[PDB]
């Protein structure tokens, strides 16, 4: 949804990320209601990419318009006019939070308005000629889903929106206890939810199809996507939320999507959080999790990977997909069917064969030792080379789907390709140390510890906390909105009943009549710039209802007396506890860990490749060389440069010495220097290495 | 100096809840005893749980059964809430099989002699006129939390679906001290510990098992001197 | 309210909304249907004040 | 005397078992110590990889080694024990 | 078996200084994430919010020896730039060591003087008895008591009055302190005297510096580990939590806001009557709202208790400022335009109360401007560091002593009120870690410090006590070594703490030390561009011409320019200058406009700004231009609270003055 | 010329060096890093590379 | 159930009365429970005798200094609170300490009544001046743990009594630490290290045995609800 609503300043006919100064990456006062000032990348593309506001439209000429309510003589009318920046500059626009009477007359004389050049000012009620429609007219869709946004700093709100776009779908979804109201509309307009087209009744509901009757007399059949891989590897399956015989309406949500519960957006989970330091395991933005999350599969996600291999036509022959595989054992080919492909449901580990392919090899002169060994054991040398599709390093899972295309069955394959086969491997990942969790207020962190249930601090009722967040990270980042959310979250999962005896309480004067009492597990909405206040929050904290034992675990200050799990003594001071909605971001250690001892190399300069997908090495750049030179470590730097990157003879000699146990030999000459010398000579430059005598040293060793 | 030894008494709060009082105790000693008992109850109480399931027409977890409103993953998530009691160490097998429209609950599982299911009203699945469910579950015994064992370890077939098993039968344990016991001095503790289980075993049995484990440990602590 | 089947989520909002949130995907669909020249785009252009939409 | 016995630390663990200050007192600089230890370790490793049936020239570890102790640790222990001498170039 | 005693190198990009690559002993873990020690983060500038690190494996014997000796993390605790410890308790640990060591009046079981009916209450025979009393709730770790100690050294003052010979372990003495301070001193070495102070971060840094200067580095590493463990243990029991009830607002904020808003309304009404400019109104409103911000900040600071969880973190030195606390509870204040100019209307709402729509919009203006400027600053700092490294790389210690009598004059005290000789505020980076070139001689000539002595704090104290205000040290600027520099001229190495080893690359270290604090060098011409134009020997943007000869000054006035004529003091051709920009000011002459009739010096500056170093070199000499360059660079770097020793700047400046132009071949 | 070419303005430096027929002496950090030789600093200087290590006479006799 | 491997306990002498017991291997999570319970039991379970109150001759109203002796009242109290003493009776008993003339009044000069004995006769208490006297009356009771100074139980019937804190526990200081070990590809087992320093009237091993016996009694009282339940069996 955010991708489709994105405004980019880069591309053909646009700016470049390098030729753009600190002039276009600014929040111009004309962006109000047209471009969101919060949601933008925090990397090198800051300010060059943005998102449309909620109410923004587009002119036929390509300009962005925003709606305003026309006011006259201090009376706010119901006529909405769409104005652009040029038309907005001429008029003076008020604020949507200005108090109005029953008809529209401003109760107060002084009104906050915006003049031509931004110019936030106070004017009389007669100068105003326009008013905003909603308090959240300046925010985008992602920024409008952050509760208590006005209590968070701009940087933390930016981070919160960016990370909220990065959540992964969990196996089971749960809507937040405290939201902003931009969850039904966002999920419905996203499109991943299934919506009934015409009113009627359900006839047959299953896990993969829904049949809907209608008053007209027409049957609508909806097919639901089940365990379908998205563009980024996540699992996108839909589940029905209706029953047979239920009567639906046109527009009613009929089947949830990946991150959707009952038609509302649900990107994370509500967890019991305690705000306190704990033995340094949450030091420097780290997170401590309970083991109940792993046991109950709270933060568990399904990831699907696709591997495709094609047998084409070569010049030396044709490539055949079969379970022959000249030189392997016999147990490797146990999960492959008659046609040489794995079986559905077979678990695959690292290095296991998925599709068995083989290619023509031609005539090659074998080593005499290999010929003698084959003569001894009888294994005849076949002129075919194994090129089977194998599971990449550090990957595993279960095979859930095989798709086969063949040219002999009239399939529109590209030229030269004869056969093609794709295999889908699905894996359930639980939460683990190194995974990144975050919140809606820009508070992120990697899990540093997963404690047992009996080690976590617990309430005097015996309820362990689910997550421990450090105290030292909140005040210096100016994102205390989470704390407010925490308090409100508790009330949401506590129920409340304001004592209306002896009249309505003074602090609850402006509360709506439906908020005077709520049951347990109820969900509340806090719109972006018009929601719960601090006094109302304190009053609701004081008005919460007891637990099943008739006692209150959290007092009016939002603090509880926790016990120590591993010691038993209660902590000397009360600790802030509550419920926070946290998200599991798409930064998992399983996709980050990489190691290599020896692998593929490059062609021109015989240096190791780069990247996890290619089993490449880590770059030892110029800054690391400076650090080594400052340390004085000449030998470490020399070996790193010579015998780990470029010394072609040195690499194999070092490997042999390590295996056989001898000393590491002396380094040679890096290949990159010889490449440089050849490139210099090709420019008609006479570069020659001189020995001590004064002769020329030839570089043609070999 | 007190010559009166501590004593333990029990009171009943509910069918699966109980409250045990230990008194008298030395000052500053109730919290540690309560925490030791709580940790032993939450960690080392043996129980029984299902370890694998096999459905008729499915081959893996990430699929769906025709005629069933819930896919296999939701069925497994529902089955992970079963409370089962077995009296046999080696694994046993239970069979569930229903056809036609209805709501397949935990009361439709027919267990062998020696295995019982304590909640024959939990929701497992729902079937329409074209839905048939036929599954077999393997019930074993153990303690703690054990993640699923893959088929490459036990050499099982392709249709078997390993399931995470939680064997702990204890729901919630808490404690509180009073420090009101008086003999000649007014600074003696009184421990009150509330235990609630999953109806598989009574709280008395869980407390007795925890006491036995702690007795063994603190006895090996003193005999090896 | 507007959505037929919606869960009950009480709100702390104290201001009425005169204008509802528009279609969040119109920025793409409207542009493409202008490009193709669909009938609904022609009707919208005519109802907005037109001479000869193309 | 507290001043005389100011070098009172706990038992060093693992890679810090020979205190670095004493080793630095043995040698001139830290780079001299590095080359000292590296050359002694190379000599020990050559001694371990000796044919046995040829000519024995490199002296073995002058201190009793551990079970699978690295030659560099043995070299550092020998240096700390004043069992070797070196001359700079 | 194979990974035992086999060090591995850990690196985190960017590598800004040497401590970005460090050797560690590996231990197998069951996860997929590298476990990093909490005390090496500041060296790596690493936080656990998604960062990644690279691991390299040395192979040869020389590589492993270098990893064990040179690059081990337990050997590099002090910064090579300023000498301050980097592997010291920070953040949570500090809080613990604060909460443990603070003293609370009226706590449980505190010491009470003897009365006419009862003896002294609160006296314990041993710290074990105090622990047994606090385990029963009859004592607090922050209550003053009298305890008999037998394993802790007296604080260097009671020892000279109680034990005539000296204190040996087992000797009993009575200390009036808290149990937390007893535990903290149990953490410290046995021969270290009792401290008995509240552990602010400055106090901990002072203690760790003293340990590094006086004790072997293995002892320092072990002590730092013990402090880390104790701080982590006592941080979770410190009771620091963030709650909406802990964020208090001062009760007199409304009165201050109302009074200053009345003043603002008066100014606005006066402006509407025509008797005000736009700039004057903006300046008056800015001053009014700045005064309101200061009043609200002072009221908030005075209102909060000393044990508030928000105030405690800031006051202990753990992290944060008072400005952030004021913004959280109080007044946000004045915000800037997108072009960097204060907006007359302030943000009178704190983030606890909640900003409105327009205040949030202006806050976004400022925040995005800062975020976008940070990346450009980082790129410029990286480019400057690369240039500095590529310049000074032939500066390597090649000898021990060049045997030179030439040096640099360094000032210790300037005047003194009546002869007290107030110490200079910048003597730690100008006179420390240097060797004297000549014997220090005062009135009634007597050698205080001999030639070749490494200057330290005791040496500076002795020199100040003797009435000596200036000294002559040895520097790399004046060194007569053929290739490279020598160890005596460079002096003490800021990392090890002793004389620099022969063969160390001091140029790379100097370049990295200068270039590392570039990201935190906020521009206010000043900041990073000033440093870049200083190191490139460019003419300044706001160039201020200096006098060429000394003598009479004649001023000529006109429109859009001025004119200065320097008549020679002893006669000659008077020097005539050229057109000067009007948006600049003349130099203030003591008490101060340089109207006319003044006697300027040989190189006295005339206008206000920056003088090009080329004219300083041409007029005065190479020593004066060296002084000018070093002073300007240090002035730029000290405005952000960054400590860099003068030797790095001196090395870089030395590499800039190595050549002469040929005119008469 | 090797360090100057590696630093900045490769084409101008190479042209000037070719015209002047300059001869790099190969003694410095950057050149030794490029060609693969030990840098002339730290443990790579002649004083520290030529250390001769041997057991003392007492340890030789005891062993 | 059966534990994977039976835990073992080993002692390590550090001083005359100081030991460092190691228990390993332990199932993951049991180290903390065992350590905290053992520490509390050692510190507040073993019975013992200690001096409850003192009465110094010549000091009745003002408790500041004692004439004829260099040490003041506080130093005498601190020296006496370090006096280890074993007793046979449970009710309080009275002991006398009389010294005539100058000299050092060591703890050996105290005349022990029947059933009461001292174990540190070379403990320095006070140093009298030339031609000085010191008569101190001590009250010795029996108890367990550490009890603060109980105030005078009379409105002024006896005024010279000086209540002092009573260190009944023979064990002086216990510190427990939990580390991680590995048995067979399982680096999650716990190891418990208990450092205990006691007086010279008892040995640390005997203190550990008494604490273990008391804890066994407590948890057997808990177990008596159902002796035939399914618990974890250590083995032999
Ligand atoms: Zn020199």
């Amino acid at each position: 949804l955010t991708h489709k609503r994105r405004l980019s300043a880069l591309g053909p006919g646009g700016l470049s990320r390098e030729r753009a100064g600190l002039e276009v990456r600014d929040v111009h006062p004309s962006h109000y209601g047209r471009m969101c000032p919060i949601e933008t990348p925090e990397g090198p593309n800051i300010g060059l990419i943005g998102s449309l506001s909620v109410y923004a439209r587009v002119n036929p000429f390509g300009f962005i318009e925003t709606p305003y309510r026309k006011v006259e003589n201090g009376v706010v009318t119901d006529q909405i006019d769409y104005l652009t920046a040029d038309e907005e500059d001429r008029h003076v626009v008020a604020q949507a939070n200005s108090p109005t009477d029953e008809n529209g007359r401003f109760t107060e004389d002084r009104v906050m308005v915006r003049k031509k050049g931004g110019e936030v000012e106070f004017v009389s009620a007669d100068q105003v000629d326009y008013m905003d429609v909603s308090p959240r007219q300046m925010v985008s869709v992602a920024t409008a889903m952050i509760p208590f946004l006005e209590h968070d700093d701009a940087n933390r709100a930016l981070m919160g929106a960016n990370m909220q776009r990065q959540a992964v779908p969990l196996v089971r979804s749960e809507a937040p206890l405290v939201g902003t109201g931009m969850e039904l509309r966002a999920a419905i307009d996203a499109g991943d939810v299934v919506v009934a087209d015409k009113t009627g009744v359900i006839e047959e509901v299953s896990a993969d199809y829904i049949t809907v009757m209608a008053d007209d007399g027409t049957r609508q059949s909806y097919r639901l996507r089940k365990f379908a891989r998205s563009n980024h590897g996540t699992c996108a399956n839909q589940r029905p939320i209706v029953d047979a015989g239920q009567r639906v309406e046109a527009g009613q949500v009929i089947a949830d999507g990946p991150c959707t519960q009952n038609g509302e957006m649900a990107l994370g989970k509500n967890l019991l959080v305690a705000i306190m330091p704990w033995e340094g395991h949450n030091y420097e933005d780290a997170i401590i999790l309970s083991n109940r999350l792993v046991e109950e599969d709270v933060l568990t996600s399904i990831h699907i990977e696709e591997h495709e291999i094609d047998a084409r036509d070569t010049k030396l022959g044709a490539e055949e997909i079969t379970r022959d595989i000249p030189n392997v054992s016999d147990e490797v080919l146990a999960d492959l069917d008659e046609r040489g492909i794995v079986r559905i449901g077979a678990e695959v580990r690292d290095g296991d064969i998925l599709v068995g392919k083989v290619t023509p090899k031609g005539e090659t002169e074998l080593t005499p030792e290999e010929r003698l060994l084959r003569a001894i054991f009888g294994e005849k040398a076949r002129e075919v080379r194994d090129t089977s599709l194998k599971v990449p390093h550090g990957e595993s899972g279960k095979v859930i789907g095989i798709r086969v295309f063949s040219r002999e069955d009239d399939d529109e394959l590209p030229a030269g390709v004869n056969e093609l086969v794709r295999v889908y491997v699905a894996q359930k990942r639980k939460i683990s140390d190194g995974d990144k969790l975050a919140g809606r207020h820009g508070n992120k962190g990697v899990i540093g510890k997963i404690l047992p249930v009996e080690d976590m601090p617990f309430l005097p009722d015996g309820t362990p906390v689910d997550i421990i967040l450090n105290t030292h990270g909140v005040p210096r980042r100016m994102n205390i909105g989470q704390i407010l959310e925490t308090h409100l979250g508790w009330v949401a999962k506590a129920g409340w009943n304001i004592d209306v005896a002896a009249g309505v309480p003074d602090w609850a004067s402006k509360l709506p009549e439906e908020l005077y009492s709520a049951p347990a597990d109820s969900t509340v909405a806090t719109p972006v710039f018009d929601g719960a206040q601090e006094g109302e929050l304190a009053g609701l904290l004081g008005s919460t209802l007891p637990n099943r034992d008739g006692e209150v675990m959290v007092d009016a200050d939002g603090k509880s007396t926790l016990f120590d799990g591993r010691s038993g003594e209660p902590f000397p001071y009360p600790v802030t506890v509550g419920y926070m909605y946290i998200l599991k971001l798409h930064h998992l250690v399983d996709d980050k860990i990489h190691a290599r001892s020896t692998g593929p190399y490059s062609m021109i300069t015989q240096q190791p490749l780069g990247g996890k997908a290619q089993f490449g090495g880590q770059r030892f750049g110029e800054m690391e060389c400076w650090a080594m030179q400052a340390y004085g470590a000449a030998y470490t730097l020399q070996e790193l440069l010579t015998i780990k990157s470029d010394d072609t003879v040195g690499r194999v000699k070092v490997y042999e010495a390590i295996v056989k146990g001898e000393n590491i030999p002396e380094p040679g000459i890096p290949e990159s220097f010889k490449v440089l010398l050849k490139e210099l000579q090709s420019l008609c430059l006479n570069v020659e290495v001189l020995s001590s005598d004064g002769a020329a040293i030839e570089m043609r060793d070999g | 100096l007190i010559s009166q030894r501590p004593t333990l008494s029990e009171e009943t709060v509910a069918e699966n809840r109980s409250r045990f009082v230990i008194e008298p105790l030395e000052p500053g000693f109730g919290y540690t005893l309560g925490n030791s008992l709580r940790r032993t109850l939450l960690s080392s109480i043996p129980g029984a749980a299902v370890t694998s399931i096999r459905i008729d027409g499915v081959l893996h977890e990430f699929t769906t059964v025709p005629g069933v409103k819930e896919d296999v993953t939701d069925i497994i998530l529902n089955l992970k809430g079963l409370v089962v009691s077995s009296d046999d160490d080696e694994p046993v097998t239970m069979y569930l099989r229903k056809q036609g429209p209805g709501v397949v609950t935990a009361g439709d599982i027919v267990p062998p002699a020696g295995v019982t299911v304590h909640n024959p009203d939990m929701h497992i699945a729902t079937l329409n006129d074209k839905g048939k469910l036929e599954v077999e579950l393997v019930v074993e015994r153990g303690r703690g939390y054990v993640p699923a064992v893959q088929n490459k370890a036990s050499g099982a077939e392709i249709g078997r679906i390993p399931v995470d098993s939680i064997y702990s039968p204890v729901l919630k344990v808490t404690y509180k001290v009073e420090a009101t016991r008086v003999e000649q001095r007014t600074d003696f503790d009184k421990l009150i510990i509330d235990v609630e289980t999953k109806n598989s075993i009574s709280p008395r049995d869980a407390l007795a098992s925890a006491g036995g484990t702690l007795v063994e440990l603190f006895g090996l602590a003193r005999e090896l001197n | 309210n507007s959505v037929p089947g919606a869960p009950n989520r009480v709100s702390f909002a104290k201001l009425r909304e005169p204008l509802e949130v528009p279609g969040l995907l119109d920025v793409q669909t409207d542009s493409f249907e202008w490009l193709v020249g669909s009938d609904r785009w022609r009707q919208a252009a005519i109802d907005r004040g037109e001479e000869n939409p193309v | 005397i507290d001043s005389s016995a100011a070098s009172a630390y706990d038992t060093p663990l693992g890679i810090t078992n020979p205190p670095i200050d004493e080793l630095l007192s043995r040698a001139s600089s830290k780079y001299a110590l590095v080359i000292y230890a590296a050359k002694r370790a190379r000599q020990i490793n050559d001694y371990y990889n000796q044919l046995g049936d040829g000519i024995l020239e490199y002296v073995g570890p002058l201190v009793e080694p551990g079970l699978q102790e690295k030659p560099l640790s043995i070299a550092l222990r020998e240096i700390h024990g004043d069992l070797l001498e070196h001359t700079e170039g | 078996e194979v990974i035992a005693e086999h060090p591995v190198l850990l690196n985190r990009a960017p590598t800004l200084h040497r401590l970005g690559i460090q050797a560690f002993e590996p231990q197998l873990v069951e996860g997929k994430a590298i476990q990093l020690h909490p005390l090496v983060c500041e060296a790596f500038n690493a936080d656990f919010d998604g960062d990644q690190m690279a691991v390299h494996l040395p192979l040869s014997a020389e590589a492993q020896a270098e990893a064990r000796i040179l690059m081990l993390s337990s050997n590099n605790i002090l910064s090579p730039a300023s000498g301050k410890p980097l592997a010291m308790p920070r953040l949570d640990m500090v809080t613990g060591l604060y909460y443990l060591t603070t003293l609370v009046e009226g706590a449980t079981g505190e010491y009470q003087a003897a009365t006419k009916d009862a003896p002294e209450q609160g006296v314990y025979s041993s710290p074990a008895e105090a622990i047994m009393a606090m385990d029963r709730g009859a004592l607090s770790v922050r209550a003053k008591i009298k305890v008999r100690l037998t394993e802790l050294r007296p604080p260097t003052d009671l020892e000279a009055q109680l034990f005539e010979n000296g204190w040996k372990p087992g000797d009993a003495w009575t200390a009036e302190t808290t149990l937390g301070r007893v535990m903290f001193n149990e953490l410290l070495p046995k021969s270290y005297p009792f401290v008995n102070e509240q552990m602010h971060k400055k106090v901990q840094a002072r203690i760790i510096n003293d340990l590094a200067e006086r004790f072997p580095m293995i002892v320092v590493a072990q002590t730092v580990d013990k402090l880390k463990d104790a701080g982590f243990y006592w941080a979770t029991r410190s009771g620091v939590t963030v709650s909406m009830a802990d964020v208090l607002v001062p009760p007199q904020k409304q009165e201050i806001l109302e009074r200053h808003e009345a003043e603002a309304d008066a100014i606005e009404r006066k402006y509407q009557r025509g008797a005000l400019n736009h700039t004057e109104r903006n300046e008056s409103l800015v001053k009014i709202w700045q005064d309101a911000t200061e009043e609200v900040g002072k009221a908030l600071e005075e209102f909060y208790p000393a044990d508030n969880p928000i105030i405690t973190i800031v006051k202990s030195g753990a992290t944060g400022n008072l400005t952030q606390t004021r913004t959280l509870a109080g007044m946000k204040g004045l915000v800037t335009n997108p072009k960097g100019e204060f907006i007359p209307r302030p943000i009178k709402s704190s983030f606890r109360e909640g900003l409105t729509v327009l205040e949030y919009f202006i806050n976004t203006h400022g925040a995005r401007k800062g975020l976008a400027d940070t990346a450009l600053r980082t790129a410029d700092s990286g480019y400057l560091t690369r240039r500095l490294v590529d310049v000074s790389q032939d500066v390597i210690v090649r000898e021990h002593d060049c045997e030179t009598e030439r040096g640099i004059n360094v000032t210790l005290a300037e005047r003194g009120p009546d002869g007290t000789l107030i110490r200079d505020a910048h003597v730690e980076t100008s006179a420390f870690a240097r060797t004297l070139a000549t014997d220090a001689v005062d009135a009634n000539g007597n050698v205080i410090i001999e030639r070749g002595h490494d200057l330290g704090d005791p040496a500076i104290d002795a020199l100040l006590a003797a009435g000596i205000t200036t000294v002559k040290v040895r520097s790399v600027l004046t060194c007569t070594s053929a290739t490279g520099v020598c160890a005596m001229c460079y002096g003490r190495s800021m990392a090890t703490g002793k004389l620099v080893d022969i063969g160390e690359a001091v140029g790379i270290v100097a370049a990295q030390s200068i270039g590392e604090p570039g990201t935190q060098l906020t521009m206010r011409v000043g900041g990073l561009p000033r440093v870049q134009e200083l190191f490139e020997a460019r003419v300044p943007r706001n160039k201020a011409p200096i006098a060429d000869v000394a003598g009479r000054v004649r001023l000529e006035e006109s429109d859009k320019f001025f004119k200065i004529t320097i008549v020679p003091d002893d006669g000659g051709e008077e020097v005539v200058y050229d057109k000067l920009s009007k948006r600049q000011r003349l130099r203030v002459i003591t008490h101060g406009v340089l109207s006319d009739g003044d006697h300027v010096e040989v190189g006295d500056q005339l206008m206000e700004g920056a003088a090009d170093p080329h004219e300083v070199l041409r007029v005065q000499g190479p020593r004066e231009v060296q002084i000018h360059l070093v002073k300007e660079v240090q002035e730029v770097y000290r405005a952000q609270g960054v400590s860099i020793h003068d030797k790095h700047i001196e090395v870089i400046v030395r590499q800039m003055l190595r050549r002469v132009t040929i005119i008469d071949s | 010329w090797l360090s100057a070419a590696s630093f900045q303005e490769t084409t101008r430096v190479l042209t000037d060096a070719a015209i002047n027929c300059r001869s790099d002496k190969l003694n410095g950090l950057k050149e030794n890093v490029i060609i693969g030789k030990l840098i002339p600093a730290g443990t790579g200087i002649s004083r520290y590379r030529n250390i001769q290590v041997q057991p003392t006479e007492e340890a030789r006799a005891a062993a």
